[PDB]
RNA sequence: CGGCUAACUCCGUGCCAGCAGCCGCGGUAAAACGGGGGGGGCAAGUGUUCUUCGGAAUGACUAGGCGUAAAGGGCACGUAGGCGGUUCAUCGGGUUGAAAGUGAAAGUCGUCAAAAAGUGGCGGAAUGCUUUCGAAACCACUGAACUUGAGUGAGACAGAG
RNA sequence: UCGCCCUUGGUCUAUUCUGAUCUGGGGCUCAGCUAACGCGUUAAACACUCCGCCUGGGGAGUACGGUCGCAAGACCAAAA
């Protein structure tokens, strides 16, 4: 599912370039709705919805113009616990703020806090 | 810890550029305020007066009800279990932070998007903006539950023009956002459908200046005008009527008159005045007068006195007995302990007002940082 | 948007001024 | 210049920084900041009416009635039309037929019309 | 407070030449024959007065504690018919050690009379640039101008200035000490200035997000 | 509510009636389309020509210099009495009506002038800068806004459904309106009565 | 010791003799050739040649390109390969957490002591592999389903295919 | 991923003359991009997947070798 993220994403940071309210997202897949719940915690988006999410999931998602950019990577990476921190310095530009989003067994998580419960994972992309 | 999810849940924080909003999020007890809440409220309110990066703060509701009054249930069940001490430390946190938004450093500004009884009023009404909208409706139904309006009401419904503000903490009378522009309890007015365009404002002002948050306001606001038939436009049947010197003489020459020249309004305040407990009509009565020369520490200090000796019982048990008449039984008949206003002496009355620190006991009394907080409000 | 919405709620209030129906009978 | 942001927040931080003196309507703007809306997504709704369809059907017939919009005294009386569509649209809001609607709205219509040409008929024999 | 005075007298003496005028123009729209000559020769000796007064006002400042350092000169070229017109262009910048730093382009015939104009320009287009405890930037920057890219990484503060000399002179100038840099691509001095210039405007600081989201930014070190 | 009649008195102005295919930048101040019409909120009008108003007012209390810029014959009156009853003694009815057409009179304003003749007449640009222009540009036959955006000053203007990008983002306080007659009368009447107000506050 | 690059004058020569890493110097006033005088950088070294990396984002993973500058295959179809929707359930190969084994010494890094152009101890690192026991979100695999991408049908069409 | 004007072939709604939605083909343009010219919903924009190709000029699309072609030649394609 790592091409409808992106894709999903990749709209996200056009329509809020344009400096609208809202966006609707489709398809969308559990993955898609953690990454937004993560988003929506850190304060890079107001709000978002989940319709039908068991036939034809579609999202709606409250735009504030707070995001630069969102990316989803589109290749396999592994990191571990250990791993994270020097990871999410080379990752981010600025090296400073903005978030690392992995998949642990643990959940779907920030890098910040998967270096809390130390767990390890996959990285699904990043936002800042 | 992991168990205060529900409360950072209860109480959310919104936070714009130089702004804090604190939000009541309580919606199976319409956003009623239980111990956490004001625990968290006051923790949230001082680190923001403390944070010199933080502007001024906000206050609102979530859903159709600002904020409902205090959470009874809770305080009703542990009275049941004799221990009289959450009710205690539930009074003496209220009306800390009911204090602290009397005495607060920064603008403050509360939005009452809906209904707002009890204490909901005294956490907003001691601040320095208030914005009422079309669904604000504001009550004081706590005579006809057995206990007296607390938490800083006898400080504004005293000052209220006339003796409005004893008509309204007898009664229980419901008034209007624009009425509440008109008595003075509101400073702005704005249409719900309108909110966001002041939310929106508000949040990304960059000022500390109360004029510049004034001026947003009103220029963001709505003009309104009292209708025809307002309760401010019969102020003088509540001089005339309310401002006798004793309850009972109210309701004799009120009911005169009803015998005489059969008012309409006389019988439908009858019927509100009827409702009520006889103790707590005088108590509420007797505070009303007290607290029109008084500063907010003083007031908050006996509206503290009172509510120490309603729950602990010491002449009448109307509190629980309307808890549970009103809230758990809910057949809506209680029994009074003095079913009749004549019942009631002058010395039960005076039993809420007494200095209870000259019993030789401290926590009877309510604490207040009056030295640090070096009031001016 | 309330005030539009009711102040449709009545006659004309959508009515081309003089210089649009002026310039749009100049267009045909 | 190369610093972000609209004239207030640039001019704020050139002052601050000591970099510009002070301009006079620096106080006037922080007193009176201009306005704010909210994000609206961009998407302008079309005004409808749910009288619509039945203002345009009395365009479906006689074309000459009124003066009433090179008139110019007020926007806000309403036209012969409009008055015709609110008609039918509240009388099939109570539950009347449709046809029915239109047929006794053009009759009481055609009835004023015909009332007012009689009262010009007398206004014009006291000519 | 001379200059405030020496102001106010060219301003009340430019006021009292625009009254003046006006009447004049007045009293000449009315006026026809050899009298319309001389008020029309009355006229442009007001004018004159009032140009030479509007030149006096002109007196360019400079900014005391500032340093002012030429980045390029360079002879430009132009041709005609009689052979090539050569010119020259000075590039300079300014700054103040405490966060102001500001430019300007020149142009003139001799090296030093494009130094000097440019001199006289350079306190006219000054930024404030945020420092993070007056020594480095906030956080790692990557921005480019045309095809001139630049990175700039902050520091510890006993870590110096690694940068070529336009960026080093720019960020000295600042008033940075421990940021490291790199030109990526074109070094063209001009276009390094500016996309030294928009680097330094794009940086976010603690302040800048915490007023962007609605939260507090603390130093990890104080948590 | 008095609100209604606020909102109803800018209605019979006709300041509502917009020119159809509105700009990206302007969809935050319309209700919608119809007839061939962008139709502009005017709560959102009413809410941008208090903030507009307000500011014009403060600078009533430093002493800022206000030059007003019409360009449109039809507002010759209205503005001239404007300027005349703002700027004061400091009036110049030459300058008021000829400089604005001059490219440079704001960036360019210590170039010498010559007289020539009885001309277009001559006019000299203002003594000091001004600390906010007011602009009735609708056609744009003026460089104005661009000229104030390059020395940082701010700029009251009323903008109409199409205005550009370039123009809409150098101007501070937009007014979104149609430029008719009564608008433009109740606008400046709002802007003289709210400046002589500040001004009777100081003893001036 | 012209510029790049810190450091300049006199005499001789006269497109000669010569210099030169690059750009370039020398045709009578050469700071560029050769000598005198002075000066600059390093210093028991200092230059020249060879060789490697850097500067070189000049093979670009980090971190580049292909309209007009080098560079889109004349256009497709398809093999391998690479890449690619949703839900629920199962599982434990990858992934992930801990433990154990291994990862020789020297060298690199940290630190102290020693020593005075010299040594050593303890750590860290050695990003890995094997085994055991947890986790179950993701990838793979298995099962039951979904319809938004692909493909069919029915009914209407247009076309110098 | 803001719009405007046309046009090919359908469909729907129409309210007597037009709107809406697909489908391709054009012109212009807000942004954004571009060394510049310019591109701009049929991108040279914001991103991504897979393939082909480039690595200073000349020597040179030359030499050699293989395969293919009746030939003419073609494809892969150097170095000094
Ligand atoms: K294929
Ligand atoms: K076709
Ligand atoms: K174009
Ligand atoms: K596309
Ligand atoms: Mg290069
Ligand atoms: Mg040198
Ligand atoms: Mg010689
Ligand atoms: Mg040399
Ligand atoms: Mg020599
Ligand atoms: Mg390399
Ligand atoms: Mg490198
Ligand atoms: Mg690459
Ligand atoms: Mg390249
Ligand atoms: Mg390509
Ligand atoms: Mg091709
Ligand atoms: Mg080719
Ligand atoms: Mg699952
Ligand atoms: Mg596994
Ligand atoms: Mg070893
Ligand atoms: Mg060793
Ligand atoms: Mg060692
Ligand atoms: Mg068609
Ligand atoms: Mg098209
Ligand atoms: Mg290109
Ligand atoms: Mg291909
Ligand atoms: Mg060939
Ligand atoms: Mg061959």
């Amino acid at each position: 599912g790592r091409r409808i993220l992106n894709d999903a994403l990749r709209t996200i940071v056009n329509a809020e370039r344009r400096g609208k309210a809202s966006v609707e997202l489709k398809p969308i897949s559990t993955v898609m709705s953690s990454f937004l719940r993560i988003m929506k915690e850190k304060g890079y988006i107001k709000n978002f919805q989940v319709h039908d999410p068991h036939r034809v999931g579609r999202i709606t998602v409250d735009l504030q113009g707070r995001v630069n950019d969102c990316k989803a990577l589109t290749y396999r990476q592994d990191v571990k616990a250990k791993e994270i921190e020097e990871y999410t310095e080379r990752t981010l530009p600025t090296r400073q703020w903005g978030y690392v989003v992995v998949t642990t067994p643990d959940g779907i998580l920030d890098h910040e806090e998967a270096i809390k419960r130390n767990v390890g994972g996959q990285v699904l992309g990043f936002f800042y | 810890s992991a168990s205060d999810a529900d409360v950072q849940d209860q109480v959310s924080v919104e936070g714009k550029a130089k702004s804090r909003a604190a939000i009541l999020d309580r919606p199976s007890s319409l956003n009623a305020l239980s111990a956490p809440m004001v625990g968290r409220l006051k923790r949230l309110y001082e680190s923001w007066e403390e944070n010199p990066a933080i502007s001024f703060v906000l206050m609102k509701g979530s859903g159709k009800t600002f904020c409902s009054g205090a959470d009874v249930l809770p305080l009703y069940h542990s009275i049941n279990e004799g221990n009289t001490e959450e009710c205690k430390h539930f009074f003496g946190s209220l009306y800390n932070f009911v204090y602290l938004q009397g005495t607060y450093l920064k603008p403050n500004i509360a939005i009452m998007d809906g209904v707002t009884m009890g204490c909901g009023g005294g956490i907003s009404i001691p601040g320095m903006f208030r914005v009422a909208t079309d669904k604000t409706v504001l009550a004081h139904p706590e005579v006809q539950i057995g206990f007296h309006p607390d938490a800083g009401a006898s400080y504004y419904l005293s000052r209220l023009p006339g003796y409005l503000g004893e008509y309204l903490a007898l009664t229980g009378q419901k008034l209007d956002g624009v009425e509440m522009i008109a008595c003075g309890l509101a400073t702005h007015f704005c249409l719900h459908s309108r909110l966001g365009m002041v939310e929106e404002r508000i949040g990304k002002l960059l000022t500390d200046d109360p004029t510049v948050i004034e001026a947003s306001l009103a220029q963001y606001s709505d003009l309104v005008y009292p209708d025809n038939t307002s309760v401010l436009h019969k102020i003088e049947m509540i001089d005339r009527y309310f401002g006798l010197d004793t309850v009972e003489e109210i309701i004799e020459a009120m009911e005169n008159e009803v015998a005489d020249s059969g008012n309409e309004w006389c019988k439908k305040t009858l019927k509100q005045v009827k409702e009520a407990s006889p103790l707590s009509l005088k108590i509420t009565l007797q505070s009303i007068r007290e607290g029109r020369f008084q500063t907010l520490d003083q007031c908050l200090t006996r509206e503290y006195r009172i509510s120490l000796c309603g729950v602990s019982k010491t002449v009448s048990g109307d509190f629980c007995e309307g808890i549970r008449a009103r809230l758990v039984d809910k057949d809506f008949a209680p029994k009074w302990d003095p079913p009749r206003l004549e019942d009631v002496s002058k010395d039960m009355v005076d039993c809420y007002f007494s200095p209870a620190t000259d019993a030789d006991d401290s926590e009877s009394e309510l604490k207040l940082p009056t030295a640090q907080r070096e009031p001016y409000f | 948007m309330h005030y539009m919405g009711l102040f449709s709620k009545a006659g004309n209030i959508f009515r081309q001024p003089r210089a649009m129906q002026a310039a749009n009978a100049m267009l045909q | 210049s190369w610093m972000k942001g609209d004239l207030l927040s640039k001019t704020r931080r050139l002052v601050g920084g000591l970099a510009t003196r002070e301009p006079v309507w620096l106080k006037a703007m922080e007193a009176s900041p201009p306005p704010v809306f909210p994000r609206s997504n961009g998407n302008l709704k079309k005004i409808v009416l749910p009288e619509d369809p039945y203002v345009r059907r009395f365009a479906r017939k006689h074309p000459e009635a009124k003066l009433v919009e090179p008139n110019k005294v007020s926007a806000f009386i309403p036209d012969p039309a409009r008055v015709y569509g609110c008609r039918v649209l509240e009388l099939t809001k109570n539950g009347i037929s449709e046809d029915d609607a239109m047929s006794v709205a053009n009759m009481e219509y055609l009835a004023e019309r015909k009332e007012k040409k009689k009262a010009y008929k007398r206004l014009k024999e006291l000519a | 407070d001379d200059m405030k005075e020496r102001d106010d007298i060219l301003l009340e003496k430019l006021n009292a030449i625009d009254k003046k005028l006006e009447s004049k123009l007045s009293e000449l729209d009315h006026t026809f024959g050899k009298k319309g000559k001389r008020l029309e020769e009355e006229i442009r000796d007001l004018a004159e007065e009032r140009n030479a007064l509007t030149e006096k006002k002109r007196q360019p400042l400079y900014r005391k504690g500032y340093d002012v350092h030429v980045i390029d000169v360079k002879k430009v070229a132009k041709v005609t018919k009689g052979g090539r017109v050569e010119r020259y262009t000075a590039l300079m910048v300014c700054g103040n050690y405490e966060g102001v730093i500001g430019y300007a382009k020149a142009k003139a015939e001799t090296g030093q009379s494009a130094m000097q104009k440019a001199y006289e320009k350079c306190f006219q287009n000054l930024h404030y640039i945020e420092r993070h405890e007056e020594h480095t930037i906030a956080h790692a920057i990557q921005t480019s101008y045309k095809k001139t890219k630049l990175y700039l990484w902050p520091a510890p503060t006993t870590t110096g200035m690694k940068a070529g000399r336009v960026v080093k002179t720019m960020l000295l100038l600042a008033g940075f000490k421990n940021i490291k840099s790199k030109v990526i691509g074109s070094r063209n001095s001009y276009n390094t200035v500016k996309a030294v210039l928009k680097a330094l405007n794009a940086v976010e600081t603690p302040k800048d997000v915490q007023e962007k989201f609605g939260r507090t930014v603390v130093e990890k070190y104080l948590l | 509510t008095l609100h209604g009649a606020v909102i109803q008195k800018l209605l019979n102005t006709g300041s509502h009636l917009g020119r159809r295919a509105a700009e990206h930048h302007f969809k935050q101040y319309a209700y919608g389309t119809r007839n061939g019409m962008t139709i502009i909120d005017s709560d959102k009008t009413l809410i941008c020509l208090r903030s507009a108003a307000s500011f014009v007012a403060n600078l009533a209390s430093a002493r800022g210099n206000i030059f007003f810029v019409n360009t449109n014959p039809l507002f010759d009156e209205i503005v001239e009495l404007t300027s005349r009853r703002i700027q004061g003694d400091a009036y110049n009815h030459n300058r008021s009506t000829n400089l604005w057409k001059m490219g440079g009179f704001l960036t360019n304003s210590y170039s010498p002038k010559k007289f020539r003749s009885r001309h277009k007449k001559l006019c000299f640009g203002p003594t000091t800068m001004p600390d906010c222009v007011v602009v009735f540009d609708a056609e744009r036959k003026s460089s104005v806004v661009l000229e104030a955006a390059k020395l940082q000053i701010p700029v009251v203007a009323i903008v109409d459904p199409n205005v550009p990008l370039e123009f809409f983002e150098k101007i501070t306080y937009p007014v979104p309106a149609r430029d008719s007659v009564k608008f433009v009368y109740l606008f400046c009447n709002v802007i003289t009565k709210c400046f002589v107000a500040e001004q009777m506050k100081m003893g001036i």
